[PDB]
Protein backbone atom coordinates (compact mmCIF):
# COMPACT_ATOMS: atom_id res chain seq x y z
CA UNK A 1 0.00 0.00 0.00
CA UNK A 2 1.20 3.40 -1.13
CA UNK A 3 2.95 5.62 1.82
CA UNK A 4 3.29 9.74 2.94
CA UNK A 5 6.13 10.11 5.32
CA UNK A 6 5.68 11.87 8.77
CA UNK A 7 9.00 12.31 11.05
CA UNK A 8 10.23 13.75 14.40
CA UNK A 9 12.93 14.01 16.92
CA UNK A 10 13.08 12.88 20.70
CA UNK A 11 15.55 14.63 22.44
CA UNK A 12 14.98 15.52 25.89
CA UNK A 13 17.07 15.60 29.38
CA UNK A 14 18.67 18.84 28.01
CA UNK A 15 17.98 22.47 26.84
CA UNK A 16 18.10 24.50 23.94
CA UNK A 17 21.14 26.67 24.34
CA UNK A 18 21.62 29.58 21.57
CA UNK A 19 25.03 31.15 22.26
CA UNK A 20 25.45 34.56 22.87
CA UNK A 21 28.39 35.02 20.77
CA UNK A 22 30.08 35.55 17.40
CA UNK A 23 30.95 32.44 16.12
CA UNK A 24 28.19 30.50 17.93
CA UNK A 25 30.91 28.66 20.30
CA UNK A 26 31.98 28.63 23.75
CA UNK A 27 34.90 29.89 23.56
CA UNK A 28 35.11 31.69 27.09
CA UNK A 29 32.31 33.20 30.14
CA UNK A 30 32.94 36.67 29.39
CA UNK A 31 31.48 35.99 25.35
CA UNK A 32 33.06 37.23 22.10
CA UNK A 33 30.03 39.77 21.17
CA UNK A 34 29.16 40.06 24.84
CA UNK A 35 31.91 42.57 26.05
CA UNK A 36 31.45 45.11 23.64
CA UNK A 37 28.19 46.42 26.49
CA UNK A 38 30.79 46.19 29.50
CA UNK A 39 30.59 50.14 30.23
CA UNK A 40 27.80 50.58 27.99
CA UNK A 41 24.50 51.75 30.05
CA UNK A 42 22.16 51.07 27.04
CA UNK A 43 18.72 49.64 27.27
CA UNK A 44 18.36 47.25 24.70
CA UNK A 45 15.46 45.49 24.61
CA UNK A 46 14.72 42.16 22.90
CA UNK A 47 11.43 40.44 21.59
CA UNK A 48 12.19 37.03 21.46
CA UNK A 49 9.09 35.15 20.01
CA UNK B 1 65.97 32.60 56.76
CA UNK B 2 64.67 36.00 55.60
CA UNK B 3 66.01 39.27 57.71
CA UNK B 4 63.05 41.38 57.49
CA UNK B 5 59.42 40.77 58.48
CA UNK B 6 57.32 43.31 56.50
CA UNK B 7 58.16 41.79 53.74
CA UNK B 8 56.19 38.37 53.88
CA UNK B 9 53.82 41.04 55.17
CA UNK B 10 54.40 42.26 51.73
CA UNK B 11 54.30 38.64 50.58
CA UNK B 12 51.26 37.69 52.21
CA UNK B 13 48.84 39.87 51.54
CA UNK B 14 49.54 41.52 48.59
CA UNK B 15 48.52 40.62 44.49
CA UNK B 16 51.37 38.79 42.91
CA UNK B 17 50.16 40.18 39.63
CA UNK B 18 50.64 43.56 38.74
CA UNK B 19 47.37 45.80 39.87
CA UNK B 20 46.98 49.69 39.33
CA UNK B 21 44.77 49.57 43.02
CA UNK B 22 48.30 48.98 44.83
CA UNK B 23 51.44 49.67 42.49
CA UNK B 24 50.67 52.25 40.05
CA UNK B 25 53.65 52.91 38.57
CA UNK B 26 53.97 49.24 37.16
CA UNK B 27 50.71 48.97 35.90
CA UNK B 28 51.00 52.40 33.97
CA UNK B 29 54.52 50.94 33.21
CA UNK B 30 52.69 48.26 30.62
CA UNK B 31 49.13 50.03 29.45
CA UNK B 32 51.49 52.53 27.35
CA UNK B 33 53.56 50.21 25.87
CA UNK B 34 56.78 51.41 27.43
CA UNK B 35 58.82 47.82 28.96
CA UNK B 36 61.75 46.24 27.70
CA UNK B 37 60.94 42.63 28.03
CA UNK B 38 57.59 41.87 25.75
CA UNK B 39 56.50 45.68 25.26
CA UNK B 40 53.60 44.98 22.93
CA UNK B 41 51.51 43.19 25.34
CA UNK B 42 48.68 44.83 26.10
CA UNK B 43 47.17 45.62 22.59
CA UNK B 44 46.44 41.83 22.08
CA UNK B 45 44.34 41.67 25.32
CA UNK B 46 40.62 42.11 24.66
CA UNK B 47 37.99 44.54 25.98
CA UNK B 48 37.93 42.37 28.96
CA UNK B 49 40.97 43.30 30.38
CA UNK B 50 42.28 46.52 28.98
CA UNK B 51 39.27 48.07 30.51
CA UNK B 52 39.78 46.65 33.68
CA UNK B 53 43.30 47.67 34.29
CA UNK B 54 42.82 50.79 32.14
CA UNK B 55 40.43 52.63 33.54
CA UNK B 56 41.80 51.97 37.50
CA UNK B 57 44.63 53.12 36.56
CA UNK B 58 44.37 56.55 35.34
CA UNK B 59 42.17 56.67 38.46
CA UNK B 60 42.79 54.70 41.16
CA UNK B 61 41.23 52.69 44.04
CA UNK B 62 41.34 54.12 47.94
CA UNK B 63 41.90 50.52 49.30
CA UNK B 64 42.73 49.82 53.25
CA UNK B 65 46.28 48.75 54.55
CA UNK B 66 45.10 48.39 58.35
CA UNK B 67 44.86 44.63 57.54
CA UNK B 68 48.49 44.62 55.54
CA UNK B 69 49.83 46.90 58.15
CA UNK B 70 49.24 44.25 61.64
CA UNK B 71 50.80 41.54 59.71
CA UNK B 72 54.31 43.34 59.34
CA UNK B 73 53.52 43.62 63.56
CA UNK B 74 52.16 40.19 63.91
CA UNK B 75 55.00 39.00 61.98
CA UNK B 76 57.60 41.12 63.99
CA UNK B 77 56.52 39.69 66.89
CA UNK B 78 56.44 35.98 66.12
CA UNK B 79 59.81 36.21 64.66
CA UNK B 80 61.26 37.19 67.90
CA UNK B 81 59.55 34.02 69.63
CA UNK B 82 57.40 37.02 71.18
CA UNK B 83 54.06 34.73 70.72
CA UNK B 84 53.51 30.70 69.53
CA UNK B 85 53.32 30.14 66.38
CA UNK B 86 50.17 28.49 67.39
CA UNK B 87 49.30 31.43 68.19
CA UNK B 88 49.32 34.48 65.34
CA UNK B 89 46.03 33.61 63.86
CA UNK B 90 44.47 34.85 66.88
CA UNK B 91 46.52 37.94 67.80
CA UNK B 92 45.63 39.04 63.95
CA UNK B 93 42.03 37.99 65.02
CA UNK B 94 42.55 40.37 68.47
CA UNK B 95 44.79 43.20 67.13
CA UNK B 96 42.50 43.55 63.97
CA UNK B 97 39.71 43.39 66.18
CA UNK B 98 41.63 46.45 68.34
CA UNK B 99 42.76 49.26 65.30
CA UNK B 100 39.03 49.10 64.20
CA UNK B 101 37.81 49.78 67.51
CA UNK B 102 39.77 52.36 68.42
CA UNK B 103 40.61 53.37 65.20
CA UNK B 104 41.38 57.14 64.37
CA UNK B 105 43.80 59.40 62.11
CA UNK B 106 46.46 58.80 64.53
CA UNK B 107 46.66 54.59 65.08
CA UNK B 108 46.93 54.72 61.19
CA UNK B 109 50.13 56.72 61.68
CA UNK B 110 51.14 54.85 64.69
CA UNK B 111 51.21 51.30 63.59
CA UNK B 112 53.58 53.06 60.56
CA UNK B 113 55.75 54.58 62.85
CA UNK B 114 56.10 50.29 65.01
CA UNK B 115 56.34 48.77 60.57
CA UNK B 116 59.66 50.71 60.70
CA UNK B 117 61.45 50.27 64.09
CA UNK B 118 60.77 46.25 63.40
CA UNK B 119 62.82 47.10 60.30
CA UNK B 120 65.37 49.33 61.35
CA UNK B 121 65.94 49.75 64.70
CA UNK B 122 65.57 45.83 65.04
CA UNK B 123 69.04 45.82 64.41
CA UNK B 124 69.92 45.55 68.04
CA UNK B 125 68.59 42.10 67.07
CA UNK B 126 70.95 41.48 64.77
CA UNK B 127 73.65 43.44 67.01
CA UNK B 128 73.42 41.16 69.86
CA UNK B 129 73.89 37.90 67.80
CA UNK B 130 77.33 39.33 67.25
CA UNK B 131 78.45 40.88 70.36
CA UNK B 132 76.19 38.26 72.29
CA UNK B 133 75.53 39.94 75.69
CA UNK B 134 72.47 37.92 75.91
CA UNK B 135 74.26 35.59 77.93
CA UNK B 136 77.99 36.24 77.51
CA UNK B 137 78.88 40.14 78.58
CA UNK B 138 76.41 41.45 81.01
CA UNK B 139 75.84 37.71 82.74
CA UNK B 140 79.33 37.55 83.02
CA UNK B 141 80.26 40.88 84.37
CA UNK B 142 78.00 39.85 87.16
CA UNK B 143 80.51 37.19 88.11
CA UNK B 144 83.34 39.17 87.44
CA UNK B 145 81.64 41.31 90.41
CA UNK B 146 81.91 38.33 92.73
CA UNK B 147 84.86 36.43 92.57
CA UNK B 148 87.52 38.39 94.92
CA UNK B 149 90.32 40.65 93.21
CA UNK B 150 92.69 40.01 96.29
CA UNK B 151 94.62 36.62 95.33
CA UNK B 152 97.62 36.12 97.69
CA UNK B 153 99.98 34.38 95.23
CA UNK B 154 100.17 35.45 91.43
CA UNK B 155 98.48 38.73 91.74
CA UNK B 156 98.95 39.76 87.78
CA UNK B 157 98.17 36.36 86.12
CA UNK B 158 94.73 36.12 87.92
CA UNK B 159 93.23 39.33 86.05
CA UNK B 160 95.23 38.21 82.65
CA UNK B 161 93.26 34.98 82.99
CA UNK B 162 89.15 36.30 83.14
CA UNK B 163 90.88 38.71 81.06
CA UNK B 164 91.32 36.16 78.51
CA UNK B 165 88.01 34.83 79.44
CA UNK B 166 85.89 37.59 78.70
CA UNK B 167 87.48 37.41 75.19
CA UNK B 168 86.25 33.73 75.22
CA UNK B 169 82.70 34.92 75.48
CA UNK B 170 82.98 38.02 73.03
CA UNK B 171 84.22 36.21 70.07
CA UNK B 172 82.03 33.13 70.20
CA UNK B 173 78.44 33.99 69.19
CA UNK B 174 77.16 30.60 70.63
CA UNK B 175 78.65 30.37 74.15
CA UNK B 176 76.17 31.86 76.85
CA UNK B 177 76.94 32.36 80.57
CA UNK B 178 73.72 31.89 83.03
CA UNK B 179 72.21 32.06 86.62
CA UNK B 180 70.83 28.55 87.31
CA UNK B 181 70.57 28.13 91.52
CA UNK B 182 73.49 29.79 93.64
CA UNK B 183 76.19 29.36 90.72
CA UNK B 184 76.60 30.34 87.76
CA UNK B 185 77.83 28.09 84.48
CA UNK B 186 79.60 28.34 81.33
CA UNK B 187 78.14 25.75 77.36
CA UNK B 188 80.45 26.19 74.70
CA UNK B 189 77.68 25.80 72.39
CA UNK B 190 73.76 25.76 72.40
CA UNK B 191 72.84 21.76 72.47
CA UNK B 192 76.03 21.46 73.19
CA UNK B 193 78.37 19.74 75.95
CA UNK B 194 81.17 20.63 77.75
CA UNK B 195 79.20 22.79 80.89
CA UNK B 196 81.72 23.90 83.38
CA UNK B 197 81.50 24.51 87.20
CA UNK B 198 82.65 27.86 86.66
CA UNK B 199 81.76 28.80 90.43
CA UNK B 200 83.73 25.23 91.13
CA UNK B 201 86.55 26.00 88.92
CA UNK B 202 87.71 29.64 90.08
CA UNK B 203 87.34 28.03 93.58
CA UNK B 204 89.46 25.49 92.57
CA UNK B 205 92.09 27.79 91.02
CA UNK B 206 91.82 29.86 94.09
CA UNK B 207 94.72 29.23 96.03
CA UNK B 208 96.82 27.59 93.26
CA UNK B 209 97.71 30.67 90.69
CA UNK B 210 101.20 30.82 92.23
CA UNK B 211 103.18 27.30 92.73
CA UNK B 212 106.18 27.46 90.71
CA UNK B 213 105.97 23.62 90.42
CA UNK B 214 108.26 21.41 88.69
CA UNK B 215 108.42 19.49 85.58
CA UNK B 216 108.43 15.94 87.03
CA UNK B 217 105.31 15.60 88.62
CA UNK B 218 102.10 14.45 86.81
CA UNK B 219 99.45 12.22 88.58
CA UNK B 220 99.10 14.97 92.11
CA UNK B 221 96.44 17.20 90.80
CA UNK B 222 94.20 14.45 91.18
CA UNK B 223 93.61 15.20 95.26
CA UNK B 224 94.06 19.29 93.78
CA UNK B 225 92.59 20.15 90.95
CA UNK B 226 89.01 19.39 89.55
CA UNK B 227 88.46 17.61 85.95
CA UNK B 228 85.74 20.70 84.84
CA UNK B 229 88.80 22.92 85.84
CA UNK B 230 90.87 20.77 83.65
CA UNK B 231 88.21 21.26 80.93
CA UNK B 232 87.93 24.72 81.59
CA UNK B 233 91.90 25.18 80.86
CA UNK B 234 90.84 23.21 77.69
CA UNK B 235 88.13 25.49 76.99
CA UNK B 236 90.75 28.47 77.43
CA UNK B 237 93.51 27.08 75.75
CA UNK B 238 93.10 28.53 71.93
CA UNK B 239 92.30 32.08 73.00
CA UNK B 240 95.51 31.90 75.11
CA UNK B 241 98.63 33.04 74.01
CA UNK B 242 102.42 32.60 75.13
CA UNK B 243 102.29 35.95 77.19
CA UNK B 244 99.50 35.09 79.11
CA UNK B 245 100.81 33.00 82.23
CA UNK B 246 104.64 32.57 80.80
CA UNK B 247 106.77 29.44 81.84
CA UNK B 248 107.12 28.45 85.27
CA UNK B 249 103.97 28.50 87.07
CA UNK B 250 102.07 25.19 87.04
CA UNK B 251 99.32 26.61 84.92
CA UNK B 252 102.49 26.53 82.79
CA UNK B 253 102.33 23.36 82.59
CA UNK B 254 98.57 23.00 82.12
CA UNK B 255 97.66 25.65 79.40
CA UNK B 256 100.75 25.34 77.95
CA UNK B 257 100.74 21.64 77.20
CA UNK B 258 96.60 21.31 76.71
CA UNK B 259 97.39 23.77 73.65
CA UNK B 260 100.17 21.27 72.19
CA UNK B 261 97.28 18.65 73.28
CA UNK B 262 95.03 20.56 70.98
CA UNK B 263 98.14 20.97 68.37
CA UNK B 264 98.40 17.54 67.83
CA UNK B 265 94.66 16.66 67.17
CA UNK B 266 94.51 19.60 64.91
CA UNK B 267 97.04 18.12 62.33
CA UNK B 268 96.41 14.69 62.99
CA UNK B 269 92.52 14.96 61.69
CA UNK B 270 94.32 15.59 58.24
CA UNK B 271 96.25 12.59 58.96
CA UNK B 272 92.81 10.53 59.73
CA UNK B 273 91.19 12.36 56.57
CA UNK B 274 93.82 10.54 54.54
CA UNK B 275 93.71 6.96 56.13
CA UNK B 276 90.46 7.18 56.09
CA UNK B 277 89.86 7.69 52.18
CA UNK B 278 92.57 5.37 51.18
CA UNK B 279 91.05 2.57 52.43
CA UNK B 280 88.44 2.66 49.28
CA UNK B 281 91.43 3.80 47.04
CA UNK B 282 93.21 0.23 47.32
CA UNK B 283 90.70 -1.74 48.67
CA UNK B 284 90.47 -2.94 52.62
CA UNK B 285 87.90 -3.79 55.46
CA UNK B 286 85.83 -1.04 56.65
CA UNK B 287 85.42 -2.69 60.06
CA UNK B 288 89.14 -3.03 60.07
CA UNK B 289 89.49 0.07 58.71
CA UNK B 290 88.84 2.03 62.22
CA UNK B 291 90.50 -0.04 64.93
CA UNK B 292 94.19 0.05 63.49
CA UNK B 293 93.75 3.71 62.57
CA UNK B 294 93.13 4.87 65.97
CA UNK B 295 95.66 2.80 68.08
CA UNK B 296 98.75 4.80 65.74
CA UNK B 297 96.77 7.99 66.60
CA UNK B 298 95.96 8.01 70.32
Amino acid sequence: VPSLTQKKFLCDRTMWRIPFSSNFMSMGALTDLGQNMLYANSAHALDMT
Amino acid sequence: QQVDPAMLAALQSQPSGVTPSDDWAAAMDRILALTTRNPEAFRQQPQANRFSAILEAVVPSRTNPTHEKVLAIVNALTESKAIRKDEAGLIYNALLERVARYNSTNVQANLDRLTTDVREAVAQRERFMHDTNLGSQVALNAFLSTLPANVPRGQEDYVSFISALRLLVAEVPQSEVYQSGPDYFFQTSRQGLQTVNLTQAFKNLQGMWGVRAPVGDRATISSLLTPNTRLLLLLIAPFTNSSTISRDSYLGHLITLYREAIGQTQVDEQTFQEITSVSRALGQQDTGSLEATLNFLL
